[PDB]
């Protein structure tokens, strides 16, 4: 679905829709990951056990974006050339068919390898954010 | 009109009403003694030299002490702290035995305040028992029914509930305690000295933590409190409503100097393996009975000052005081703790006489208990072990709790009597200046700024 | 008050001052919201109850900046035209009088509605994150 | 060390290397500070005692970068002139010699003073966030 | 006697048993530090920058 406000249970039909259509209304999931719907007894300790894990999960996702150069951006292009071994170089024709739920099955093994390149991509800037250039 | 566009300002100083679980902080290095205290935690450690303050100019905020969210927080905090400290201490189940009691004789005399009771108690081994005795310094031990014998008695716990000893390690002290709100919340304070308990306050200031509120517990008179700044203040929800409670703040304190002049000796009884019961064994001095003294000159001035101040609300009616109407021993007598002993003072003359307010040594006999159905009024029973030697007290009375008799009295007269029994009204007299408000860093507000055109950088405006 | 060294109890006098004077030293609140002044017993569990919510509220505020495009900026302009129905279009004259504590009472009902427009404003940009320009 | 995928126990040997060379592979610490290695009994409560403080320490460090204008950047220039009283104006000849572990003792007393100046740099931006240019 | 010295066993405190094995270690908090000067220059009107 196209929109923003909606509900978290207002856009998740994109789990079956195309990756192009799923890329719109992308902020609603990013909003949901924090809050959700959450004498001492079982539920009381759970509100500390589960609540702290929700925060702990959220910070890993944001810090990876903060290092890759994609801080605060829901979409972010990076300086890593696409190796054809990970997938064929024709997904532009294909991602009108596949949903995001189906895309992950292709790059399941290669995802951890690729994060090294994205670090290396930032480390071109890291090598190039020392020494001489910025008289500005 | 003018062209304006939205602008976000997270960081703004604006707050909203809320309620929060407040952290405790204790004054000075008392946290190092607080580890061995009850009514003080284990322990309220501070991190900075609190409390700092800033005056917020031009700020007016609405206050209310009777719907206050902090008084309910501390009352459910103190009684929960009361249970935890008392939980690991020895229980007094095995002492409920048919006590044989007789007169408590002392050196060339006898004491009318207590009974010499003897009972069979279990030794280290469970199948053998020994005779033992102790002076339960109260005649508040119920005679056992279903017998014509007048010399069989029984400890008043077991009719309703068994009790636990107060271990000698912990100490009952009113250590000052500061409440510090967590990050994201700010504690306001009303500096308006003329605040009557509700309504606007036009002189507000924010603090890290509350002042050194101490958790004293007493009835009919507020001890070691914080005094009013200018003059006597009277605070009630609605004075015309003869229910509720009239809390008075005194301009200056009248010193209550008193003691337990008997010289008692503690005795250790061996009721079980690793379990010791402490009771008053004997008296090793002359007997003079507990009593309390209050300055007749200074107290009688207090009723004259308080009388006219009440008469401002009740015009042309002469203010009369009088003795308590009724209730338990905890509220029909001025009750307090001092030095580990629980006093219950008769108020022999802290009630008497007409006082118009237009100007046209008092000795209190005090009884003492060991078993206390604690001042919460409904809950845990506790046995306070004896304190050897004399006890002496020197406390500042700072406020009076009162209540009124309605409603067909003679139109020129009005009768006031003491009150008490609820812990919250003691602490609501000190925890009345404060609020807790969550800070909400606000967002949108239109400005002369314009849109972010094609993502180009812009700083100025 | 103007100044930034200050103390958290050094600037809050701006709670009565003008919105213009309150707009400066806007960072001191952002510092205070993080940690502030914070056998097992009551205060021990309270240090876990209160602390986790202090962190939780901070993330929910930075969550909204990271989506609206105002990440890391105290002040931030947004591409939304101010509808006159929310308030009169002369606040530029007025906010030399009102304090922020008084401004909030005006937009109390409209604040949740306005956040939709700011979300829409970002999604004028997000709708433009697939089509043409960034072949570079 | 050159290479940034590595491990947290692959780069920390830079603690003795040159202060200049230690600036490379600076992202691994930013990754490691998040989560790291981490009936009811002692270890169960420790996973709430230590975990929550690990999060709160991370937030305290990041928000300082956000206020100073260094959000999301490992290296970051700031508009503050280096006062010679804090240290001699020749560290360019020296960070090849000193390690980062040794540089800290130079500015132990001055670090809290310097953070005021970095904030003061931001009021050169906060002063220039109300006046003229945003009509563009 | 100045040419003799007597040694006897000991014990009773469990910490000295474990202090014989837990002696190699420390616990140090990792603190990313304060500033360090560079030959950089004042950023000009919010512009981005490569090397320096």
């Amino acid at each position: 679905a196209v929109g923003i406000g909606a509900v978290f249970l207002g856009f998740l039909g994109a789990a079956g829709s195309t990756m192009g259509a799923a890329s719109m209304t992308l902020t609603v999931q990013a909003r949901n990951l924090l809050s959700g719907i959450v004498k001492l007894t079982v539920w009381g300790i759970k509100q500390l056990q589960a609540r702290v894990l929700a925060v702990e999960r959220y910070l890993r996702d944001q810090q990876l974006l903060g290092i890759w150069g994609c801080s605060g951006k829901l979409i972010c292009c990076t300086n890593v050339p696409w190796n054809s071994s990970w997938s064929n170089r024709n997904l532009s024709e294909i991602w009108d068919n596949m949903t995001w739920l189906q895309w992950d099955k292709e790059i399941s093994n290669y995802t951890q390898i690729i994060y090294g390149l994205l670090e290396e991509s930032q480390n071109q800037q890291e090598k190039n954010e020392q020494d001489l250039l910025a008289l500005d | 009109a003018e062209n304006l566009w939205v602008t976000v300002y997270y960081g703004v100083p604006v707050w909203k009403e809320a309620k929060t679980t407040l952290f405790c902080a204790s004054d000075a290095r008392a946290y190092e003694k607080e580890v061995h205290n009850v009514w003080a935690t284990h322990a309220c450690v501070p991190t900075d030299p609190s409390p700092q303050e800033l005056v917020l100019g031009n700020v007016t905020e609405n206050f209310n002490m009777w719907k206050n969210d902090m008084v309910d927080q501390m009352h459910e905090d103190i009684i929960s702290l009361w249970d935890q400290s008392l939980k690991p201490c020895v229980k007094l189940t095995p002492l409920c035995v048919t006590l044989i009691c007789s007169n408590a004789t002392v050196k060339n005399g006898t004491v009318e305040e207590m009974k010499n009771c003897s009972f069979n108690t279990t030794t280290e081994i469970r199948d053998k028992e020994k005779k033992e005795y102790a002076l339960f310094y109260k005649p508040d031990i119920v005679p056992l029914s279903e017998t014509n014998n007048t010399s069989e008695y029984r400890l008043i716990n077991c009719n309703t509930s068994a009790c636990t000893q107060a271990c000698p390690k912990v100490t009952f002290e009113p250590i000052p305690i500061h409440y510090c709100a967590p990050a994201g919340y700010a504690i306001l304070k009303c500096n308006d000295e003329t605040f009557n308990g509700t309504g606007p306050c036009s002189n507000v200031s924010t603090v890290q933590c509350t002042h050194g509120i101490r958790p004293v517990v007493s009835t009919q008179l507020l001890l070691n409190g914080s005094l009013a700044e200018k003059e006597i203040v009277i605070r009630s929800e609605n004075l015309t409503n003869n229910a509720k409670i009239i809390i008075v703040h005194l301009h200056t304190p009248v010193e209550i100097v008193c003691t337990r002049p008997n010289n008692n000796t503690r005795k250790s009884v061996r009721i079980g393996p690793g379990q010791t019961f402490y009771a008053t064994g004997d008296i090793i001095g002359d007997i003079k009975q507990a009593h309390c003294n209050i300055s007749e000159e200074k107290w009688n001035d207090t009723l004259q000052k308080v009388g006219i101040e009440l008469q401002k609300h009740f015009p042309n009616k002469t203010i009369k005081y009088n003795q308590s109407a009724g209730g338990d021993m905890e509220i029909t007598t001025h009750s307090f703790n001092c030095g580990g002993e629980f006093f219950y003072c008769n108020t022999s003359n802290l009630f008497n006489g007409t006082y118009n307010g237009t100007y046209i040594t008092i000795t209190l006999q005090c009884r003492i208990k060991q078993i206390i159905n604690m001042w919460q009024g409904v809950g845990r029973c506790m046995y306070a072990p004896p304190i050897a030697g004399n006890i002496t007290c020197r406390s500042n009375i700072t406020g009076l709790l009162l209540t009124r008799d309605g409603g067909t009295n003679s139109n020129e007269t009005e009768t006031f009597r003491p009150a008490g029994g609820d812990m919250r009204d003691n602490w609501r007299s000190e925890l009345y200046k404060y609020k807790v408000v969550k800070i909400e860093p606000l967002g949108v507000a239109p400005t002369r700024c314009k849109r972010r055109v094609v993502g180009r950088r812009r700083r100025r405006r």
